[PDB]
């Protein structure tokens, strides 16, 4: 019967690896390079989009940051198809914990609440893992500002400043290398933009190729505003930090 | 409602008054009561106006799926489906038909399917609220295998009276004659069967 | 290579199921034909009996589907019969539902979306028929749509199937290139069959009995069949001019 | 009975790949080409109509679709897939969407539906990944004129001009060169049916081309008068006699 | 409320009153009671006013996907078929009571639906609290080939009955005209006989009458930048 | 060989490989006799102990009082169909008020076998079974197979070296079918029966097992000191 | 018993000259017994405003539902919510529970972003829509506000005019009413600013 | 049950509720505790029919044990009133639902306020700073109305509930046995065994 | 290759070899015929005698559906059985409907959809019987054949099984020579000589003979299985023509 054709997306190797979960970790280290860095006053979410085109309309574009509530947003190395079925998933999550609770979602329950959903599709179900890797950029009153990952697996990690997708090996060395804890955000924006540059497989790294945003409490006294830059403030950056 | 079928040698005719009615209010003084769930397969409705629409509606729809498969179907396999809808929903109907048809080989049949969802061949049947006060009269001057003109002259006759009587009937006097021949329809008004 | 088993792609892009199933389209060595009139539209079909105990009535590849909609098949009895049963269900259902007849080319496209879903869904074989639908529809006129297992579906002015197809298809190209109008410009059916027929006999280069056709008719209102006796009528006068 | 088939036929090889999603693209690849340009005043797409027989009537097969009044879509690659994926999108428009808000979805919003039912043939079970790729072009009030892309993935990317199907490497460099952001929709019109000649082998006039626009509000298209509010729709497809006058003035 | 339909020559017509009620209240005086199921297709409703507009659209919405899906324009038997079939279903609890009208390549149809499913046909109907003040305008003035402008004079007049008559019914009259071959003409306060005359007295208040504890800015706005 | 992986699938030659290895479990089991004359109807069982700390693994099932079955191969499966037909006998005694004819009970039983060799996912019963009963035709046996075949026959046996047992019975035909009124020498017979298909080993007294059912006799098993008297 | 009347309470909204103003009292009661004077009915999502009279289990629940979905809507679109999408959004999610539906009177009011025009809107319990030029109102003081607006109203008021208009609609309503009153707020609506003033009235 | 009040002072909210429990006839018993702990700073006691009211506060309390267990963290007495609400809510239109109505008296640490939530088994909640449930409410709210001032201490918060309870005792026809009486702040929940 | 594993799997021909691996084991069964007559239908069939323990007459074969429709089949006896079962439940559910009993060639469809059901999926195995049933109805007499792949046509004779080569020669001789038509006692007789003549192919074992018929005016419409005296004239009639 049907047996013959089974794939079984959920089974251990010898070695006690997922199949399924390895090889879909593989898939994401071909995707853009997407980066996170925690400072004291604020989180920075830098992403840089696959090679595009000059006919691509980037100002209504978005492959890599997406807005989960107005307190939490994330960054995606893999399918992007993938990543939308996930993030509209806690989306819903968050709204549900707000109209239980009356309180905005604190960010680790959010993010343990899809890192479980992952976990699902490697043990039961027969179904293929979502290819996607997260970055989870947050601010709640409990923790204040915070930075995750999370992979196929299920499994997720905390940090102060990572990258997922391509080179990740090279950007987390030199993030290793110029991160102190007491920096800042202005600070951290151009540690981001020059690891980018560093690692890119591109000739140069310029406002087209670029996804950037910025999580502060640089929004007008006591509160926390998310700003998904534009075009031209990715430009205007660009030359500031002196890349281009 | 006064409908009734009767058989005669050349076939089957059905008869109907046209009036639906929501109280003492006249809601359609024009109304089809004679309906087509096959091209020589009829059937007069009486009860709600909704339900027996309805099982109109889907008796016709078995038949055409029927037809389809097995070819004509016969009068008794109409009046079943009608049967089967009536009596298996009997708690959440209020629907009595009347089935008439013609075949080549049974010619004209009659089958009656009151409120309980029964099954009656018959020479003839009446039905409807109107049908009451005709119970008699139709008994003293049916005869079996009368001729069309006949048959036209019993029901236009036997529905007369049961308008005059009968609040509920009224309007014009439908007729649908079902023979070898094909399907024609008449109509009678007032002015001609009020005088009979 | 379980991608030849299944209905999912090939390296190349490519439905195996789907172009074998094409293959048992012509299991049956029957070809087909199909034309439209000023008022009717034509079908005419192979009739094979091989065996003498067997019931020549009985055998046959023409359906009646409703009262307007017939059907033509080319491929295996058992595949057409259950494509029969299914289109028949479906036009009863149309008329219920929506009030008024399941037109001709709306049928094909619900067939052929059951076709398509065949080929995407793994559990689900495709059937191994061609299905040409013939009409005189009440808004368009004159209609033939054909339905193939890849659930492919298009209107035609005229059109052709089985193992011969092509042979009858330029047979028929080379007519209409001639008249430069999209029907045969012709009162009656009669002579449509007629037409139908000679155009047949031409492109195989064979003549044919009255046992050796089979024939269906679409009009305003009613699609029927030909009985053997009615097909003999049609071939007498095919000879006599 | 029942589809005992509850497993993904989708999965991924020990390279990464997701095989049934290649295998997709490449059906992709050997469809016939299509297109979409925007201007400032409206949004062209456009393809050929490939007939398979000069006996078959190519009127009858439209590939380019209305899914809303001011919403249209054109495939590259399977057919039978696109037809369905048609049905769908036009449903889930309204079940999703305007049986909720009492009005059509904007253009971003029906491709992120059509994007997740292509999605779910990619991860479901006992399913294979639709082989086509579709552009969608429309206009609502507070994004403007928009141009999308949807692959056998589940992906989709916004462009000012795009090709996809057999010569789209060619078409789009060709693309390159013309566009600007100072478009008029006539000039738009002008570039696609210049771009389209070079994919096209034999005839090139309006019974073998497809093209619709989505331009101005089209109050004589609506069927009623007498709500103001209410101008008609904005995407329209072209008659062939409108394609062929554009084709002496090229 | 009142609502009539009423055929002529080359199409059909339909009519409403403007008034909505709750209990002896009047909720809105300009009430828009002519829905559309299609461009060519559209019906009256009395009864229960949400669902008369739900059953409307629900139906309205399988409709367009049903034209679309057959590429034909929408028939007034599929409509009726729909709607009745739908409101059998529902045994009488959905209360809508609706005057379909409409043209379509058939021809011109004119039909009426019962809340429990039953349908009627005929060439001039009502419906609603004042269908019998409508119904007795209609069997003293209609006859049969009427035309386009003796079918909008009739079917207004009856309206006007009900307005006049009908403690339900008041304020305008709303007309919609459905001819063969041409667009739907839908005719929004065809007639305004109730305009409400100016008043004795203006009650404009002088600035400060009002005592006030506490004011303060709402912010509307999103959270700001720097 | 590549068509036995299940029994949805057939052989190039049409043969189904499942249903076939299943009938070979009832080779492997215990020798069970089955014979009839015109008024009684007897079941002879050898039971089979593991070792001589352990029981012998009984072979009859009681199904109602005119019917009862022995068994050979797979003895859970023997339970499942043993439990189904006590279901059927009952069914038709508390519905109907009727005794179960052997003849439908016999149908019952290959329609239940037919629907595991033609469905993925499930796989044949390993069992094979001798019902003998007494209804409103007299006495009758009969012999059930997996593969869903059920014949009614005079006499017969099933297991390993079942051969032996089924010559004697078909010298004997003329014989025994004659012994009516007399349960004694039917089950003589029988036991006789079942001894053409012993080697190494003979009858004991915890090794037979016997049941018997008739014009005026319950469907009975005898074990113990009560078949001693036959050995 | 009656679910619409155990709470008490009411909504009143008006429009104005580039302008839309909508109010509501602060009881909350059980049946005779008043028990809270703080208990606010005007809710807004954005730039449009929502009143909701009726039972006060279903008005808490009703905020969160809109608030849900409201974040959800501009989570997808990438913009706020206008008034007469939102008002079409009420009438669909009241709809859904047609054979069990939360007892409620809910009140629209605001300005379309783009097109700068003033907006208001009613609803039944069951979804039906009443979208009047002029004024809406809504609660267990219906009456009386009809009475109020009928005579107070006149079109193309100026902010600080309808201000005055409003105010006293109200007031004098819930002062005709046993289960309406302690206290009120009214909303002054334009393009880019809201002011909101709380009302001195009698507190029995 | 029978009485339930509630009164939030300067520095903690203070619960006060009846002992009786009364089957039909007879006083079956007179030290009955109409409470349950759900945190270590939030209290709830209630009151409606007979084996709801437990059933539904131990719910609720191995709900918020539970979410203490997983986060490691205390849910502020609003978020525990908007659960407790939302229960209730989704109740009412249930096949049978709990007849039950609560009081929440919490202390919310981060804000460093004591805070007092009423919630009838409809799902109606309103923050107070005095509240009941029942007919106890018509009885004591026009001393409260009198006598409250936002700046009382705990001790000035008692002896307004005493005067509340004698007047309970004198004008109701039920005997309801005294109350049980427990304060929350921000040392967390204690009784006061003298009342 | 692989192909052939699976059913429901179509090969690079266009064929299902799951479906024609089920016709070898009908080509492994005993003898099954079908005669239609003038005004009804004869159906026969070869019992090969195991041992001589096989109690004679008991081990019944043909069976009934309603009461006017009769069913024969060669190759695994159970799944004829469990088509028959089928059938019963196709024609009760048609006659609780329609009133009717179900026409034979409408009830011959409801056979042919449903064994072709079981070519659709590889979650089931096609049917390992050919079956010949019919009867009469109002439009007279009907014999049908029914294969594996759900593909049945009508017939003046049929016949299936391992004598089927034999058998149907036999049968196109009486087609030809009767053009007029055959009794119904006629066909029972020549359907005797048949089996015995089809028996050639199975000649190792000894055989029991079983004939059931359904005709207008010897039956009234209804199936009945041939007994005593006619059976023994039958075979009389057979065993002379052999020798
Ligand atoms: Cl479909
Ligand atoms: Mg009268
Ligand atoms: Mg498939
Ligand atoms: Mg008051
Ligand atoms: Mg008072």
């Amino acid at each position: 019967g049907s047996r013959r054709y089974d794939s079984r997306t959920t089974i251990f190797s010898p070695e006690g690896r997922l199949y399924q979960v390895e090889y879909a970790l593989e898939s994401i280290s071909h995707a853009g390079t997407a980066i996170g860095i925690m400072a004291s006053d604020g989180i920075v979410l830098a992403a840089e989009r696959k090679v595009t085109s000059t006919l691509l309309e980037q100002d209504t574009s978005t492959e890599k940051l997406y807005k989960l509530n107005d307190k939490i947003a994330v960054a995606v190395a893999g399918l992007t198809a993938d990543a939308e079925i996930l993030i509209n998933t806690a989306r819903i999550h968050a709204q549900n914990y707000l109209k239980t609770y009356n309180e905005d979602i604190p960010v680790e329950i959010l993010v343990r609440r899809l890192s479980d959903i992952k976990q699902g599709y490697t043990q039961h179900g027969g179904l293929r893992p979502f290819g996607v890797s997260f970055i989870y950029a947050g601010y709640d009153d409990r923790y204040g500002y915070q930075l995750y990952t999370s992979n196929p697996s299920g499994n997720y990690t905390g940090w102060k400043a990572i990258s997922v997708g391509a080179n990740t090996s090279a950007a987390q060395t030199l993030l290793q290398m110029d991160y102190k804890d007491d920096m800042k955000v202005d600070d951290a924006i151009e540690l981001a933009l020059k690891t980018l540059s560093k690692t890119t497989d591109s000739s140069a790294l310029t406002y087209d190729r670029l996804e950037f945003a910025t999580i502060r409490k640089g929004a007008n006294d006591g509160e926390v505003y998310q700003k998904i830059f534009k075009p031209q403030e990715i430009k205007d950056i660009l030359v500031k930090t002196g890349i281009t | 409602t006064s409908i009734m079928a009767v058989t005669f040698k050349d076939g089957v005719i059905l008869g109907a008054d046209s009036r639906t009615t929501t109280g003492a209010y006249i809601a359609n003084r024009v109304t089809d009561k004679l309906t087509r769930v096959h091209d020589k397969i009829w059937c007069c409705r009486s009860g709600s106006a909704a339900d027996t629409q309805a099982i109109a509606d889907i008796v016709q729809y078995h038949l055409e799926l029927y037809t389809s498969q097995y070819g004509t179907p016969s009068t008794e396999t109409a009046a079943s489906v009608f049967k089967e809808l009536c009596y298996e929903n009997k708690d959440n109907l209020t629907a009595g038909i009347i089935v008439a048809g013609y075949d080549d080989k049974n010619k004209g049949e009659v089958y009656t399917i009151p409120l309980g969802g029964s099954v009656h061949k018959l020479p003839y049947a009446i039905a409807g609220s109107g049908s009451t006060f005709i119970y008699g009269y139709c008994d003293k001057n049916f005869r079996e295998n009368m001729s069309k003109e006949e048959t036209v002259d019993f029901i236009k006759h036997s529905l007369s009276q049961a308008i005059k009587w009968d609040g509920s009937s009224g309007g014009v006097i439908r007729m649908v004659v079902l023979t070898a021949a094909g399907v024609e329809r008449l109509i009678f008004y007032p002015d001609e069967y009020e005088q009979l | 290579g379980y991608d030849r088993h299944i209905t999912i792609f090939s390296p190349e892009g490519r439905l195996y199921q789907v172009e074998y199933a094409f293959k048992a389209t012509n299991q049956t060595n029957i070809n087909s034909l199909a034309v439209r009139g000023k008022d009717c539209t034509v079908v005419i079909s192979q009739k094979k009996v091989p065996d003498k105990l067997l019931d020549p009535t009985t055998v046959s590849y023409i359906f009646c589907i409703s009262r307007t909609i017939g059907m033509v098949v080319n491929g295996p009895i058992p595949d057409a019969r259950n494509a029969a049963l299914r289109a028949k269900a479906e036009a009863a259902e149309f008329r219920y539902k929506y009030g008024y007849d399941m037109p001709c080319d709306v049928l094909a496209k619900r067939m052929a979306n059951l076709s398509q879903i065949y080929t995407q869904r793994a559990y689900m074989r495709p059937l191994g028929v061609i299905l040409t639908f013939v009409s005189v529809d009440e808004e368009l006129g004159p209609s033939i749509y054909k339905t193939d297992p890849a659930g492919y579906y298009v209107g035609y002015k005229a059109t052709a199937t089985g193992p011969k197809q092509q042979e009858i298809t330029t047979n028929l190209e080379n007519h209409f290139k001639k008249s430069k109008i999209d029907h045969i410009n012709e009162e009656s059916w009669e002579k449509v069959v007629e037409f139908a027929i000679t155009h047949m006999i031409d492109a195989l280069g064979t003549e044919f009995s009255k046992n050796d056709l089979e024939v269906g008719v679409a009009t305003k209102d009613k699609f029927f069949t030909l009985s053997a006796e009615n097909i003999e009528e049609r071939l007498v006068a095919i000879a006599e001019q | 009975m029942t589809d005992r088939y509850s497993f993904s036929l989708t999965t991924f090889s020990p390279s990464g790949k997701l095989g049934q999603i290649d295998y997709a693209l490449t059906a992709v690849k050997q469809g016939v080409t299509s297109l979409g340009i925007k201007a400032t005043n409206g949004v062209v797409i456009a393809t050929e109509k490939k007939s398979s027989s000069p006996l078959a009537m190519s009127e009858t097969l439209s590939k380019v679709s209305l899914l809303t009044p001011d919403i249209g879509a054109v495939y590259s690659g399977m057919g039978p897939d696109y037809r369905v994926l048609v049905d769908k999108s036009r449903k889930v428009a309204h079940t999703s969407y305007k049986r909720i808000y009492g009005e059509y979805p904007p253009t971003k919003l029906l491709v992120s539906e059509v994007a997740k039912i292509m999605q779910e043939a990619t991860q479901s079970g006992g399913v294979r990944p639709f082989g086509v790729s579709l552009l969608i072009a429309g206009h609502d009030e507070f994004n403007g004129f928009s141009l999308y892309q949807v692959d056998p993935s589940g992906s989709y990317f916004p462009w000012k001009a795009t090709a996809i199907g057999k010569g789209s490497v060619a078409a789009k460099t060709f693309l390159e060169k013309r566009w600007n952001d100072e478009l008029e929709l006539e000039d738009a019109i002008h570039i696609a049916l210049l771009t389209l000649k070079e994919s096209v082998e034999g005839e090139f006039n309006g019974d073998t081309i497809e093209l619709a626009i989505i331009g101005d509000e089209n109050p004589d298209l609506l069927g009623y008068t007498g709500i103001p509010t209410d101008k008609g729709p904005r995407f329209r497809k072209l008659t062939s006699q409108e394609i062929n006058d554009r084709l002496e003035a090229l | 409320t009142t609502i009539v339909g009423v055929k002529f020559n080359n199409g059909v017509v339909i009519a409403a009153d403007t008034r909505s009620t709750q209990g002896p209240i009047v909720a809105d005086k300009n009430c828009a009671k002519l829905h559309r199921i299609s461009p060519k297709i559209w019906c009256a409703g009395a009864g229960t006013a949400a669902d008369t507009e739900a059953v409307t659209q629900l139906i309205g919405s399988n409709i367009e996907l049903h034209s679309l899906y057959t590429s034909r324009e929408p028939r007034v038997v599929s409509a009726l078929q729909m709607l009745k079939q739908h409101l059998f279903k529902y045994q009488g609890h959905i209360g809508a009571y609706l005057i379909v009208a409409g043209v379509d390549p058939t021809g011109s149809h004119l039909f009426s639906i019962h809340a429990n499913g039953s349908t009627d046909v005929g060439y001039y109907l009502s419906l609603g609290s004042g269908s019998l003040a409508a119904m007795a305008v209609l069997e003293s003035h209609w006859k049969q080939d009427l035309t386009k402008e003796e079918a909008i004079k009739l079917a207004s007049d009856a309206i006007q009955a009900g307005i006049w008559n009908d403690l339900g019914s008041g304020s305008n009259v709303d007309v919609c005209v459905m001819e063969i071959g041409k667009d739907a003409e839908y005719l929004r306060n065809y007639l305004t006989p109730n305009v409400r005359e100016e008043k004795q007295k203006s009650y404009k208040f002088p600035r400060g009458t009002t005592a006030v504890l506490k004011e303060s800015i709402v912010n509307i706005c999103d959270i700001q930048e720097e | 060989n590549n068509y036995d992986g299940d029994t949805v699938t057939f052989s190039p030659t049409g043969r189904l490989f499942q249903v076939e290895y299943a009938l070979e479990a009832i080779k492997q089991g215990s020798v069970t006799v089955g014979l009839r004359s015109n008024t009684h109807a007897v079941l002879v069982a050898l039971k089979r102990n593991a070792d001589e700390l352990s029981s012998y693994q009984k072979k009859i099932i009681k199904c109602d009082e005119h019917m009862g079955l022995s068994l050979a191969g797979l003895a859970p499966d023997a339970r499942v169909l043993s439990n189904y037909l006590r279901q059927q006998c009952n069914y038709s005694s508390l519905v109907f008020n009727r005794k179960l004819a052997v003849e439908r009970a016999g149908h019952l039983l290959c329609d239940k076998a037919q629907k595991n060799t033609q469905s993925y996912g499930g796989r044949p019963y390993g069992v094979g079974l001798l019902i003998i009963g007494y209804d409103k035709s007299g006495a009758h046996l009969l012999e059930f197979q997996p593969s869903g075949n059920v014949t009614e026959l005079y006499g017969t046996a099933i297991g390993a070296r079942s051969q032996g047992a089924k010559t004697y019975l078909e010298r004997t035909l003329d014989t025994f079918i004659k012994i009516d009124g007399n349960p004694d020498e039917l089950i003589k017979a029988g036991v006789e029966a079942i001894s053409q298909s012993l080697r190494d080993e003979s009858l004991t007294v915890d090794n037979l097992s016997i049941a018997i059912v008739g014009k005026d006799t319950p469907f009975t098993i005898y074990d113990g000191e009560a078949v001693a008297k036959y050995i | 018993s009656d679910p619409s009347s155990i709470n008490g309470g009411i909504v009143v909204a008006m429009t104005g000259k580039d302008c839309v103003a909508i109010a509501c009292d602060l009881r909350l009661g059980s049946q005779s017994l008043g028990v809270s004077n703080k208990f606010e009915k005007i809710f807004h999502y954005g730039h449009v405003f929502l009143g909701i009279t009726g039972l006060a289990t279903d008005v808490t629940t009703l905020n969160e539902m809109f608030r849900y979905k409201t974040n959800l809507y501009k989570l997808k679109e990438e913009r706020a919510i206008e008034p007469e999408t939102f008002t079409q959004l009420v009438s669909s999610s009241l709809y859904e529970r047609r054979f069990g539906p939360y007892f409620v009177g809910p009140v629209v009011a605001g300005i379309n972003s783009k097109s700068g025009k003033p907006f208001i809107a009613g609803f039944d319990l069951i979804g039906c829509i009443d979208e009047a030029k002029d004024f809406i109102v809504s609660g267990t003081a219906s009456d009386q506000l009809f009475g109020m607006c009928e005579s107070l109203y006149e079109p193309n008021l100026e902010p600080e005019d309808l201000f005055e208009t409003i105010s006293q609609a109200l007031l004098n309503a819930a002062d005709r009413d046993a289960l309406s009153g302690w206290g009120a707020v009214v909303y002054i609506i334009k393009k880019d600013e809201v002011v909101k003033r709380y009302l001195k009235m009698r507190q029995d | 049950m029978d009485i339930i009040l509630g009164i939030r002072v300067q520095d903690s909210v203070i619960l006060a509720s009846s002992k009786a429990v009364t089957r039909g006839i007879s006083v079956l018993k007179d030290s009955d505790d109409k409470t349950r702990q759900l945190s270590p700073h939030t209290l709830m006691s209630f009151a409606g029919e007979a084996g709801d009211t437990v059933q539904f506060a131990e719910y609720i309390q191995a709900n918020i044990q539970l979410y203490s267990i997983r986060e490691d963290y205390e849910l502020s007495p609003q978020a525990v009133s908007s659960f407790v609400r939302q229960e209730l809510a989704k109740s009412i239109r249930s096949r049978r639902p709990y007849q039950v109505n609560v009081l929440i008296g919490g202390y919310d640490k981060k804000k460093n306020k004591p805070e007092l939530y009423q919630i009838d088994y409809l799902g109606t909640k309103v923050e107070l700073p005095y509240g009941a449930h029942g007919y106890s409410g018509f009885y004591t709210f026009s001393l409260l109305d009198h006598h409250y001032r936002p700046d009382m201490t705990t001790e000035e918060g008692l002896d307004l509930l005493k005067l509340c309870v004698q007047e309970l005792e004198k004008r109701m026809p039920m005997d309801f046995k005294g109350v049980i009486v427990k304060i929350v702040d921000k040392d967390g929940i204690r009784q006061v065994d003298d009342f | 290759t692989g192909y052939d594993l699976s059913n429901s799997v179509f090969s690079p021909d266009g064929r299902n070899f799951q479906v024609e691996y089920a016709v070898k084991a009908v080509e492994n069964g005993t003898t099954s015929i079908g005669i239609k007559c003038n005004d009804g239908v004869v159906f026969a069939v070869e019992k090969l005698i195991t041992s001589k323990l096989l109690v004679p007459q008991k081990n019944v074969k043909i069976q009934v559906v309603d009461r006017h429709i009769g069913c024969v089949y060669s190759g695994l006896i159970p799944d004829g059985r469990h088509l028959v079962n089928r059938g019963r439940e196709e024609a009760a559910s048609f006659k609780k409907l329609y009133k009717t009993p179900i026409p034979i060639p409408a009830f011959a469809d409801r056979l042919g959809q449903y064994v072709q059901a079981h070519t659709l999926y590889n979650s089931v195995r096609p049917f390992g019987v050919s079956t010949i049933f019919g009867g009469v109805d109002k439009n007279g007499a009907h014999l049908y054949m029914l294969e594996p792949s759900g593909s049945y046509w009508g017939y003046k004779g049929a016949a299936t099984g391992k004598g089927r080569q034999s058998a149907k020669a036999e049968l196109e001789k009486l087609v030809d020579h009767h053009p007029e038509g055959l009794s119904a006692r006629e066909a029972v007789k020549q359907a005797a000589k048949i089996i015995y003549l089809a028996h050639e192919d199975n000649k190792e074992k000894d055989f029991e003979l079983e004939i059931s018929w359904c005709s207008l005016s010897e039956t009234n419409g209804l199936h009945k299985f041939v007994k005593g005296d006619l059976l023994q004239e039958a075979i009389d009639f057979a065993q002379k023509e052999i020798n």
